[PDB]
Formats: structure tokens, C-alpha cells, sequence
């Protein structure tokens, strides 16, 4: 994926881009004149006696001192953004690196497993390993089973049904098991639950005593 | 903005080199920055999601954060009230968006969808869809609170819910600064233009402010040094502008990073972050577009009256 | 071709729409088809919800995914001799120079900070493990 | 370009060392985990 798009990596090749822009503009700028004879500096003081030749050079002070100023101011705005992106990869790597994410959308896309840091020129990269839900199926639900007049709820699933028979399954991965008493539980009658159904509740000590 | 049609001045301009071409790039790097800062916010759904043409969500209603067809513009009833709440000739341009206020209603509208038909799971993969009172018996687990809680109380919990909704455009349409946050930053763009344009006004030492009445009235040896001092000043007055542009980017930008990631935790997921999404204990939220911004609306559960009981630690 | 952001001309308008490639701008972009052709930017597949009161969809199967983020996280770290840069080797410009108070002095101090700091991001990010396992 | 009174400062820590890390919280997560 990274070898075969030269471009995968432009994040990084920006920031080495723009730095070297600002130095090669700060430099270019030694030859503007700023209404001086010339940009030349040892040519006014060959050519030009003290009273007209400090006249040419303040010309080029205010011209060269106003250009080393706005690349600093520059510098301290880009500097910036910088520490911003340092402190997100900092954090990321506490979170994502050091531990099991539940952040939504942190650590990469769907269920955070776990991440693995590279180095990078001026920068770091995050592999980051997540699960993917994959090959879904419709299923009839329904949020109580009413059984001797008593509601039953899942104690950490859902109850499916395969068109005849009801089951209740972890809601992440389909795996039906007959609801018993030992995964389901109870709480008042079946007059109030709005859409129970009647099914049986298997009690695993009723054929032993 | 600093020369006008002047030739006389254009060529003088010559010899301060490239910072006009500085202060362009400066600019465009932040109109391209506006772009990035929508997309990143209102485009985290992969495929655009519609809702059922019967609106039967177990007494839960929805009708006044989704799409209202009945109209052109197919915004929400809230969406509206917030639409409705908040020198080209000097060289200065405003450019459009890439994405228009109906591409950012539909990128809501999906979003909206797949909360409503499939809780948190097209967030993650594929969108699974699951009964609403379901969905929030599983929102209700997440908070400490069993689930056979919501199904004795659904009937309560629909109506807490439709109320709630409801007061909010109460709230927002009877007070005139609610949304002061976004007009503020309208308001600030504003003055910093107005401030760029009246500064033309200025003489900063020239005999006039009039590029042309100067070179009407004076000979070139003359001429160009009253050029030289508004030059000057105009480009002073351009260089403070464009600094100050970049400065207020960067907070927008702080602001942009934020909402982005509001929408990933709070929209699509339940947070468990104390006061990260509203007051209470976090059940879900939902977006609405508005004028160079985005609203957030958190569904939150509060304890309610409590009684005094004696505990222990064990019994034996 | 007439569009919000002014007047197009070479590109080849169609009625099809795309991923955006190159943005002109109001839900317009352009791309190489050969030919250029401007449309109005797709904002991704529809996808209609089996939405009923008893229906339930639950995975039967799953994937492993790898994804790649990628951070800056310092920059090249500089430094410039302000006297040398304005004045070169004449003593007459750095006598002149003086006239301005301790402007070169202000600037030499924000570039050091800026540097500093360059060593501090590599060091919160990578520095987070007491040994060397 | 260091002729125009502009210098380039090394980096504290090389590429060498920056690796080494790298490689100390892969070690430490595979052996590990979070722990
Ligand atoms: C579930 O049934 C609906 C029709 O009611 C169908 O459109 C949808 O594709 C089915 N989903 C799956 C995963 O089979
Ligand atoms: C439902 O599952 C039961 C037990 O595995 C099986 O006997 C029955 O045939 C299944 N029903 C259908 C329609 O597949
Ligand atoms: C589900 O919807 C059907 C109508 O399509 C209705 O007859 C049934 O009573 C509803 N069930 C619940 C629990 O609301
Ligand atoms: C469920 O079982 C109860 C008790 O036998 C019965 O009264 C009720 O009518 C049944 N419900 C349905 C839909 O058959
Ligand atoms: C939803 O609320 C609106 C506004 O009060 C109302 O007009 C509409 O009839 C309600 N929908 C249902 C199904 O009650
Ligand atoms: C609990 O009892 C205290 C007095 O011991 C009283 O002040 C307090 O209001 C009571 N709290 C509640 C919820 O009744
Ligand atoms: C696009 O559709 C318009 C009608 O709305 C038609 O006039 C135009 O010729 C079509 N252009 C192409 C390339 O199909
Ligand atoms: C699950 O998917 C894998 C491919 O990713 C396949 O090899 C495997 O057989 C599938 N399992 C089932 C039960 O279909």
C-alpha cells in the first residue's frame, strides 16, 4: 500500500517542503534593492562616500530587517502546529500503543484490538489493528420471553429466532444457545413488556431432581 | 489593493521583492484549510442512509431533527430556525465553498439515519439494523442501568424524550443571542475586511490619499516619493492583515479538530467521558447543520429523587 | 460551461457524478476521462436500512484490519546570526544597526525556543518507555 | 546557506535512538500486553 503511492506519505514531505521554501525565500530576498541603488552592499561603500553611502544602506537595514522579522513571525505560527500534531501523537500512543482504546474512531476504524509504532523521518506512524463485523443475517427478535406468567430478560445477549425456535446469542457474533435459566433473568409478570413472546425457560435442575 | 491602475506605482512596488506573492500564498493556504475543516466533521459516513417511510420508532419522534420534504431547502424544522437565526473593486475576493449548505444537509441526514436504524454499528462496519427501544435498552446497560428498566417505562421515557425535544426550539427562538458563538465569528471576518478597506483612506504622510490626484499634479522626481509612503502603508496594512487571518485560522482549526471528534464519540458511539457529551450520564447525540458550524443535541439520563437507606459493606 | 465559482472553459460537462478530483468549487469538481470533464461531486452510495419493529441483523463472521495513521511530529531545527544576515562583514551597517535597539536580540530568543521545543515533541511521543525491552 | 548566517542544528536524539525506542514498546507490547 505505501510502496506502490509515492504520494502515501505526503504528511510528512509537506512539512520538509515548507521549511525549506521559507529559508530559500529569506535568502532570495539579500537581492532585492528596497530602493536602493543596489542590492550590493560593498559596492555603495566602494562607490559612495559616508554621508550619501549610509543613506543607501539604511535603505537596505529596513528592507532585510523587515524580511528576517516576518520569517521568525512565520516560523512561530508553523511551530505551532507542530506541538498541536505532537501532542495528538503523544496521546495516541498512550491510548492506542500502551493500552485498549473504546474512543470511537482513535485508534483506526471499527473495534480497537491494538496498535504497533514505526519511526518515520520528522514523524511517527501507528499500524492500527481493529475487528471487523463481517456476513450478516436477518434474524426475528424480541425483547422478553414470557414463561409462567414471568418475564425474562438476557443477562448479556439477545434473544433471535431462526423461524422456529428462539435462542439468545452474544449481539457481536452469532452463536445460538437455548435460553435457560442460567442466562436469562427475571423481573415481574408479562402484562407490562410491550412485544413478549411466549416461549419455553429451561431449567437445568428440573431433570436432575 | 496597494497600486490600483497606477504603472507608476506598480513598477516601485517591484523593488520590496516577492512579498506580495507571500502574503497570496499565506491566503490561499487558509481558504483551502475551510474546506478540510467541513469535510472532516460532517463526511465520517461511508454510504448516504434514509429512514423507513413509516416513522414507528416505539413512541419515540423524530420529526423536528429530520428532514422536512415539504420543503426545497429539506431541512429540519430546527435546522431552519438556525438558518434563519444567524469591495471586489479594492482587489478583495470571496470564494465559495466546494461543499454547498444541501450537500452538508444530506451528510446530516445520514448521519441522523443510521443513529436512528442502527445505533452505533455503521460507525464501526456494515450497518446492522435493530429495533429502537432495543437500541436504548442497550444505552440504558451502558450507564449502570438494567435494561427491563426502559421496557416497564417506555411509555415515560418516549414522552420525556418527545418533550425534551421539543423545548429546544423554544430555547434557541426566544433568545436572540443563543447562537452568538457563530455570529461572533462572522462579525470578527467582517470588521477585519472593513478595517483593510478604510485604511486606503489614510495619507500615512503623503500629501493625498488619491494615488491619481498625485500623479496628476506631480512631475515623476516629485510624484514617486509621495508613491513611496502610501506603498508603504498599504502594504503594511496587507501584512498586519493576512498575520491576523492566520492566528484566527488556527483557532477555528482547534475548534474544526473538536466538533470532528464530538461527531466519532458522541454521535457515532456512546461516550463515557464526564461532561464530554452534555450534563448526566451519556446516552447518545444527534447533529444538525448551521451557518459555518454544527450543532450538537446530547440525550442524557439524571438521577432523580433519591432516598436516604443504611448500608454495609458485607453481610454475615 | 457557467458555474458559482465563474466560467469554465475546455472542460467537457456531464451529467454523471463521481468522487470529487479536482475541486472548482459549489459541488463542482473536474478530472482526466482522454479528456477533462466537470460534474458535480457524489457524496458516496445510497444505502437503504431494513428497518422493522422485530428485525435484527447479527454477523455470522468477522475480519482482521490494518490501517496506517501518520503524524509530524518535529521540524528541522535552525538558527540565523541576524548582524551577519542584514549586515554581512561591514562594520559601517552593524554601527548603523545599533540605532535599533535589540531587535536582533528579540529574534535570536524566538528561534531558540522554537528549536528546544523540537526536542521536546520527539521526546513526549517516543520517550514513554521506562526500560528497554 | 551558511554562508548568509543561517545554521542547521542537530537533533538530541537520533535516528538510531528513535528506533530503539520503537523497538522497546513493540517488545514490551508482544511479551506484555498493556501491562
Ligand atoms: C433482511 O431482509 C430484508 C428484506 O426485508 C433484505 O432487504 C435485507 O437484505 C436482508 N438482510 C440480510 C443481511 O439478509
Ligand atoms: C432452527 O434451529 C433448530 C435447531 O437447530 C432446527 O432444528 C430447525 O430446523 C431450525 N429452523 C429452521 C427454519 O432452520
Ligand atoms: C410491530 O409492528 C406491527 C405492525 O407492523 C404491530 O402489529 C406490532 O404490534 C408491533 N409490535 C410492537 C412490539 O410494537
Ligand atoms: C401467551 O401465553 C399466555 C398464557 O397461556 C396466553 O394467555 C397468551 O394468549 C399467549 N399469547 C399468545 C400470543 O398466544
Ligand atoms: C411527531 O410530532 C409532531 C409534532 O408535534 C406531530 O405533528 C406528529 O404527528 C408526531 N408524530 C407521531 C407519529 O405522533
Ligand atoms: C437524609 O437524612 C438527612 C438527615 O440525616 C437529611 O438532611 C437529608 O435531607 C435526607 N435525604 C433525603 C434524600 O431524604
Ligand atoms: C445534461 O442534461 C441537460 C438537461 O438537463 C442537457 O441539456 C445536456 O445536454 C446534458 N449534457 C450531457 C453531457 O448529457
Ligand atoms: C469466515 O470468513 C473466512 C474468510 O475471511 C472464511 O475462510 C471462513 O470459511 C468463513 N467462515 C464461515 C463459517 O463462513
Amino acid at each position: 500500500s505505501l510502496s506502490s503511492t509515492p504520494s502515501a506519505l505526503g504528511k510528512l514531505q509537506d512539512v520538509v517542503n515548507q521549511n525549506a521554501q521559507a529559508l530559500n525565500t529569506l535568502v532570495k530576498q539579500l537581492s532585492s534593492n528596497f530602493g536602493a541603488i543596489s542590492s550590493v552592499l560593498n559596492d555603495i561603500l566602494s562607490r559612495l562616500c559616508p554621508p550619501e553611502a549610509e543613506v543607501q544602506i539604511d535603505r537596505l537595514i529596513t528592507g532585510r530587517l523587515q524580511s528576517l522579522q516576518t520569517y521568525v513571525t512565520q516560523q512561530l505560527i508553523r511551530a505551532a502546529e507542530i506541538r498541536a500534531s505532537a501532542n495528538l501523537a503523544a496521546t495516541k500512543m498512550s491510548e492506542c500503543v500502551l493500552g485498549q482504546s473504546k474512543r470511537v474512531d482513535f485508534c483506526g476504524k471499527g473495534y480497537h484490538l491494538m496498535s504497533f509504532p514505526q519511526s518515520a523521518p520528522h514523524g511517527v506512524v501507528f499500524l492500527h489493528v481493529t475487528y471487523v463485523p463481517a456476513q450478516e443475517k436477518n434474524f426475528t427478535t424480541a425483547p422478553a420471553i414470557c414463561h409462567d406468567g414471568k418475564a425474562h430478560f438476557p443477562r448479556e445477549g439477545v434473544f433471535v429466532s431462526n423461524g422456529t425456535h428462539w435462542f439468545v446469542t452474544q449481539r457481536n457474533f452469532y452463536e445460538p444457545q437455548i435460553i435457560t435459566t442460567d442466562n436469562t433473568f427475571v423481573s415481574g409478570n408479562c402484562d407490562v413488556v410491550i412485544g413478549i413472546v411466549n416461549n419455553t425457560v429451561y431449567d437445568p435442575l428440573q431433570p436432575e431432581l | 489593493y496597494i497600486c490600483g491602475d497606477s504603472t507608476e506605482c506598480s513598477n516601485l512596488l517591484l523593488q520590496y521583492g516577492s512579498f506580495c506573492t507571500q502574503l497570496n500564498r499565506a491566503l490561499t493556504g487558509i481558504a483551502v484549510e475551510q474546506d478540510k475543516n467541513t469535510q472532516e466533521v460532517f463526511a465520517q459516513v461511508k454510504q448516504i442512509y434514509k429512514t423507513p417511510p413509516i416513522k414507528d420508532f416505539g413512541g419515540f419522534n423524530f420529526s423536528q431533527i429530520l428532514p422536512d420534504p415539504s420543503k426545497p431547502s429539506k431541512r429540519s424544522p430546527i435546522e431552519d430556525l438556525l438558518f434563519n437565526k444567524v469591495q471586489k473593486f479594492n482587489g478583495l475576493n470571496v470564494l465559495p465553498p466546494l461543499l454547498t449548505d444541501e450537500m452538508i444537509a444530506q451528510y446530516t441526514s445520514a448521519l441522523l439515519a443510521g443513529t436512528i436504524t442502527s445505533g452505533w454499528t455503521f460507525g464501526a462496519g456494515p450497518a446492522l439494523q435493530i429495533p429502537f427501544p432495543m437500541q436504548m435498552a442497550y444505552r440504558f446497560n451502558g450507564i449502570g442501568v438494567t435494561q427491563n428498566v426502559l421496557y416497564e417505562n417506555q411509555k415515560l421515557i418516549a414522552n420525556q424524550f418527545n418533550s425534551a425535544i421539543g423545548k429546544i426550539q423554544d430555547s434557541l427562538s426566544s433568545t436572540p443571542s443563543a447562537l452568538g458563538k457563530l455570529q461572533d465569528v462572522v462579525n470578527q471576518n467582517a470588521q477585519a475586511l472593513n478595517t483593510l478597506v478604510k485604511q486606503l483612506s489614510s495619507n500615512f504622510g503623503a500629501i493625498s490619499s488619491v494615488l491619481n490626484d498625485i500623479l496628476s499634479r506631480l512631475c515623476p522626481p516629485e510624484a514617486e516619493v509621495q508613491i513611496d509612503r502610501l506603498i508603504t502603508g498599504r502594504l503594511q496594512s496587507l501584512q498586519t492583515y493576512v498575520t491576523q487571518q492566520l492566528i484566527r485560522a488556527a483557532e477555528i482549526r482547534a475548534s474544526a479538530n473538536l466538533a470532528a471528534t464530538k461527531m466519532s464519540e458522541c454521535v457515532l458511539g456512546q461516550s463515557k467521558r464526564v461532561d464530554f457529551c452534555g450534563k448526566g450520564y451519556h446516552l447518545m447525540s444527534f447533529p444538525q447543520s448551521a451557518p459555518h458550524g454544527v450543532v450538537f443535541l446530547h440525550v442524557t439520563y439524571v438521577p432523580a429523587q433519591e432516598k436516604n437507606f443504611t448500608t454495609a459493606p458485607a453481610i454475615c | 460551461f457557467q458555474t458559482r465559482a465563474g466560467c469554465l472553459i475546455g472542460a467537457e460537462h456531464v451529467n454523471n457524478s463521481y468522487e470529487c478530483d479536482i475541486p472548482i468549487g459549489a459541488g463542482i469538481c473536474a478530472s482526466y476521462q482522454q479528456s477533462i470533464i466537470a460534474y458535480t461531486m457524489s457524496l458516496g452510495a445510497e444505502n437503504s436500512v431494513a428497518y422493522s419493529n422485530n428485525s435484527i441483523a447479527i454477523p455470522t463472521n468477522f475480519t482482521i484490519s490494518v490501517t496506517t495513521e501518520i503524524l509530524p511530529v518535529s521540524m528541522t531545527k535552525t538558527s540565523v546570526d541576524c548582524t551577519m544576515y542584514i549586515c554581512g562583514d561591514s562594520t559601517e551597517c552593524s554601527n548603523l544597526l545599533l540605532q535599533y535597539g535589540s531587535f536582533c536580540t528579540q529574534l535570536n530568543r524566538a528561534l531558540t525556543g522554537i528549536a528546544v521545543e523540537q526536542d521536546k515533541n520527539t521526546q513526549e511521543v517516543f520517550a514513554q518507555v521506562k526500560q528497554i525491552y
